[PDB]
């Protein structure tokens, strides 16, 4: 169990989980706010 | 706190894990994937099972009792599945944000007790009240144990806590039961009970 | 036991408790360096004091206007009004005066007790106090600068800073002033919330 | 307007691009049935195209002779949303990333094997440090004045 959690903290797995969460967030941001060449809220 | 080597196990004939010795209530040696091997994860998941059990027992009653009496000529409660789509005295998002604030307070003090036992057992305004319980997950005090069945000798407390976790495991299966039933079937779970009692050999999962 | 901002969390070591308003609150560790702690204490005092005066000058003239006793412009519309001087002249006056006062206070922050005397009149100096609490003419009523008193000053400053943070963000999304928001909420709180405003 | 450009709300080429794009999607739409799923997909793309062009023309974007939004990064206050404002947002995020990673490297530099916590992340330590970047311009500025940001004599 502790060894399994230590494996999940290795560089590639932490990178995938972190970049997957990051990719999903940016996808939803461009899904609710598509296009946008500017910062429109001024 | 009282280990039991010859306790009735989940899999009769097998060997219990070294980290499940029978001191916990509802201990049947069931952990094939070793999710609670280390003591830190064991105590955290023990609190997780306890809170899961209590919420699911409230949910099991909130489904199976109103859905039962409304089928009878007694009540008018709508379906538990569609109870969210209903409109109450204010919009759902306001009820949820209020619930988040108030339940967040209760869970915040509950989290402080889990990470640091005993450091939250006093009222931060009127210090004389306090909570009497000494075990994590069993706060005691006047609010959460007024009748006093919770401060007793061991064995007896172990019997009652075994009853609690067992009913909660049954309720967790019961709540998920009603969920996947109302997805598979298109009616209330009391209709599933009556449909099965009407034809137990045919009115099963193999009916669609 | 000095007061716990989080009953479970322990207090940081560098926050001894000798400071008024100490509740062990510094999750990001911005005041770990004692010099950062010394500078941020003055920053909290001045920000809290300006927020207290600001919240008062924003709320109290408006409630007295909505009641009917006076007719004073709202805090966001008080700038567009016409005054006896050009707004640019008002800016330069405020800049020059604060460019003198704030730097005199800053000399005390770096070097304590170095600006206690009047450079124009050699006499009429300030007695020795603490940084952020200048004695003498700045305390005419001769109150007692002590605990609780200093703790209430910091507590009111913290609530007023949160109050200013509420006023600006409310006025942005609600369009009106603070007292109008409270009246709109008081009429029907279950249907006049930030949930309904958005 | 600026640099000889005309605002996209005034440009004819900008509106002709919106027309030709929508008409091209409509030409793909006639091939499918009105209740079809490709039809609802193409209709949603058309509505998304109208929304995009309208938003660009509404926020004061300048257009060239090509009918395409040109950005002005000289600092003109009419177009701070085109660079300076998103750039400040980036610098806030970039400083956050660098400051948190720096806090992590400082915290593990005194470990027995500092390389161990670099190839196997200490997630508890990371989760406690990720929110220090929220106040990174302050913590960094103070470390600049106190001589803590730069190593002496390197
Ligand atoms: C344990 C708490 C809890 C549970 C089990 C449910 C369950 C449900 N809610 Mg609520 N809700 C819960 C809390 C709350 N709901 C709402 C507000 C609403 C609204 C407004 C609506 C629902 C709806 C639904 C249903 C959505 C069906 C689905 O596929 O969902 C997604 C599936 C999952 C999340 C998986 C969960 C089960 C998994 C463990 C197996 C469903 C039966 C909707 C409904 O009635 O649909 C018919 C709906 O419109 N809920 C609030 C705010 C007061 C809650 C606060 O705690
Ligand atoms: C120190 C804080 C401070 C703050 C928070 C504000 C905030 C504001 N001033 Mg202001 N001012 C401040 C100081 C000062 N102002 C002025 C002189 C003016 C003028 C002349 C005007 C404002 C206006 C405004 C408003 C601009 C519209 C807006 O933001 O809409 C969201 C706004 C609420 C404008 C206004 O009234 O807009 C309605 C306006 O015309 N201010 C002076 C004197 C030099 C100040 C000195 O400290
Ligand atoms: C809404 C309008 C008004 C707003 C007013 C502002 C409100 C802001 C509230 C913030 C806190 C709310 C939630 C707190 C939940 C408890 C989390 C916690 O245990 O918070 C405290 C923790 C730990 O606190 C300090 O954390 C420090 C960081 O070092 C540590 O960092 C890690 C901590 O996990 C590791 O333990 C590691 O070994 C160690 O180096 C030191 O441990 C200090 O001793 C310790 O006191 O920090 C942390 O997670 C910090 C997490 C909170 C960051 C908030 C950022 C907000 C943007
Ligand atoms: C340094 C190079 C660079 C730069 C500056 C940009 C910049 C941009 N790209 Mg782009 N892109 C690039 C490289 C680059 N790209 C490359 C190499 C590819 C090929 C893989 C792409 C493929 C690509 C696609 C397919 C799209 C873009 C889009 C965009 C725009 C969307 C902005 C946005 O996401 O909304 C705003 C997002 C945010 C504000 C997120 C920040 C908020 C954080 C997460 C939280 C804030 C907390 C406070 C933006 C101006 C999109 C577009 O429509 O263009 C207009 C789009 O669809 N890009
Ligand atoms: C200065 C900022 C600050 C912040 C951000 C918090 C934040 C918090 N406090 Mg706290 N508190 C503060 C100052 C602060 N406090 C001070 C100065 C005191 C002394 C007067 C206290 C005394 C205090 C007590 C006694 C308790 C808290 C508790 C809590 C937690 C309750 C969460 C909740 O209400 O549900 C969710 C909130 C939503 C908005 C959703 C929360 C994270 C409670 C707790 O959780 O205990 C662990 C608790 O019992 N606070
Ligand atoms: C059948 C399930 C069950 C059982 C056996 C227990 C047993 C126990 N609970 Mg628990 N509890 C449950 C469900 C259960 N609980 C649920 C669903 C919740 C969420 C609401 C809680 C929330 C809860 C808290 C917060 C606390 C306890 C505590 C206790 C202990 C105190 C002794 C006692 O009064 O026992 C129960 C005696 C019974 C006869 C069982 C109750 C049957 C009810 C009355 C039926 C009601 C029907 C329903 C309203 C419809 C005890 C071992 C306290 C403790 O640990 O003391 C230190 C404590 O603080 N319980
Ligand atoms: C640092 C806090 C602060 C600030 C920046 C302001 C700023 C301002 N106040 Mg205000 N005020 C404050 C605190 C503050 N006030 C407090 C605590 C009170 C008592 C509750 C008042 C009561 C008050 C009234 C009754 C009026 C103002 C007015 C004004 C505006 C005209 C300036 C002026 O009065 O002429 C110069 C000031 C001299 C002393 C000379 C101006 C924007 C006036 C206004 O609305 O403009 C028409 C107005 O009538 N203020
Ligand atoms: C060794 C190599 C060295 C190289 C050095 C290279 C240097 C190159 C230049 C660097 C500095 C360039 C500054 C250019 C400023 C242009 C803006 C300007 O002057 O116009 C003046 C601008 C004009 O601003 C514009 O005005 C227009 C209407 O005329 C519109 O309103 C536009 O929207 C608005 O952007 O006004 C300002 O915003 C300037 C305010 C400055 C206030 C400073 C106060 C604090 C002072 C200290
Ligand atoms: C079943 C369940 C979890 C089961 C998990 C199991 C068996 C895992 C087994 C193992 O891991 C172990 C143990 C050991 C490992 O080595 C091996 C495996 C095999 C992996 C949870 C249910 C949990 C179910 C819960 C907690 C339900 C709570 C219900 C609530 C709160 C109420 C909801 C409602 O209120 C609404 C929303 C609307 C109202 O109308 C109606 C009501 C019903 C009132
Ligand atoms: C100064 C101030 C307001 C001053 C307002 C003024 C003068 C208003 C003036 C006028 O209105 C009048 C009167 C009349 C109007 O006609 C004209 C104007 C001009 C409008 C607000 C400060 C406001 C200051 C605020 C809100 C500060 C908040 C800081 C917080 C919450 C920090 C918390 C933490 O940093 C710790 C402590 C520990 C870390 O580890 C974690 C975190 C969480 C980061
Ligand atoms: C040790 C196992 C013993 C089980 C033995 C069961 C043997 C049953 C007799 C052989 C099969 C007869 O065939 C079956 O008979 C059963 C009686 O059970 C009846 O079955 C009926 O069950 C319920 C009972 O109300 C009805 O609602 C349903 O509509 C119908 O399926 C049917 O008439 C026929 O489908």
């Amino acid at each position: 169990m502790r060894d399994l959690k230590t494996y999940l903290s290795v560089a590639p797995v932490a990178s995938t989980l972190w970049f997957a969460a990051l990719a999903g967030l940016l996808i939803e941001i461009n899904r609710f706010f598509p296009d946008a060449l500017t910062f429109p809220f001024f | 706190t009282v280990a039991e080597p010859d306790r009735p196990l989940w899999f009769p004939g097998s060997t219990p894990p070294p980290w499940l010795d029978g001191s916990l209530p509802g201990d049947f040696g069931f952990d094939p994937l070793g999710l609670g091997s280390d003591p830190e994860s064991l105590r955290w998941n023990v609190q997780a099972e306890l809170v899961h059990s209590r919420w699911a027992m409230l949910g099991a009653a909130g489904i199976f009792i109103p859905e039962f009496l409304t089928k009878l000529g007694i009540l008018n409660t709508p379906s538990w599945y569609t109870a969210g789509e209903q409109e109450y005295f204010t919009d759902t998002t306001t009820l949820f944000i209020v619930e988040l604030v108030f339940i967040g307070w209760a869970e915040g003090r509950r989290w402080a007790d889990i990470l640091n036992p005993g450091c939250v057992n006093t009222d931060p305004i009127f210090p004389n009240n306090k909570l009497t319980g000494t075990d994590v997950g069993y706060p005691g005090g006047l609010w959460f144990d007024p009748l006093g069945w919770g401060s007793a000798s061991p064995q007896k407390l172990k019997e009652l806590r075994t009853k609690e976790i067992k009913n909660g495991r049954l309720a967790m299966l019961a709540v998920m039961g009603a969920w996947f039933q109302h997805i598979y079937t298109g009616t209330g779970p009391i209709d599933n009970l009556f449909a099965h009692l009407a034809d137990p050999g045919h009115a099963t999962i193999f009916a669609a | 036991k000095k007061g716990e901002w989080l009953p479970g969390l322990a207090s940081p070591g560098y926050l001894t408790g000798s400071l008024p308003g100490d509740n062990g609150f510094d999750p990001l560790g911005l005041a770990e360096d004692p010099e950062n702690l010394k500078w941020f204490v003055q920053a909290e005092l001045v920000n809290g004091r300006w927020a207290m005066l600001g919240v008062a000058g924003m709320l109290l003239p408006e409630v007295f206007t909505s009641i009917g006793i006076i007719n004073v412009p709202k805090w966001y519309d008080a700038g567009k009004e016409e005054y006896f001087a050009s707004s640019s002249t008002l800016f330069v006056i405020e800049f020059i005066l604060f460019h003198y006062v704030e730097i005199r206070r800053w000399q005390d922050i770096k070097n304590p007790g170095s600006v206690n005397q009047d450079p124009i009149f050699k006499q009429y100096s300030l007695p020795a106090g603490e940084v952020g609490y200048p004695g003498g003419i700045f305390n005419p009523l001769n109150f007692a600068p002590t605990l609780e008193a200093k703790e209430k000053e910091i507590a009111n400053g913290r609530l007023a800073m949160l109050a200013f943070l509420g006023f600006i963000i409310q006025h942005n999304v609600t369009g009106k002033g603070p007292f109008d928001n409270l009246l709109q909420h008081i009429s029907d709180p279950w249907h006049n919330t930030i949930v309904q405003t958005l | 307007d600026i640099a000889g450009l005309t605002p996209c709300k005034d440009s004819k080429q900008f509106a002709k691009r919106e027309k030709q794009s929508i008409k091209k999607l409509e030409s793909s739409l006639k091939l499918y049935a009105p209740d079809s799923a490709p039809a609802l997909a193409i209709n949603a793309t058309i509505e998304k195209t109208k929304r995009r062009f309208d938003n660009y023309g509404k926020q004061g974007l300048l257009c060239g002779a090509d009918g395409l939004p040109h950005l002005i990064v000289s600092g003109d206050q009419r177009h701070w949303g085109e660079f300076i404002t998103p750039g400040i947002l980036f610098l806030y995020i970039a400083g956050w990333i660098g400051w948190v990673g720096r806090s992590y490297l400082i915290a593990i530099r005194d470990d027995k094997k500092p390389t161990q916590k670099e190839i196997i992340i200490d997630v508890p330590l990371a989760t406690g440090l990720v929110f220090r970047g929220f106040s990174w311009p302050i913590a960094a500025y103070r470390e600049l004045l106190n001589g803590e940001l730069v190593a002496k004599d390197v």
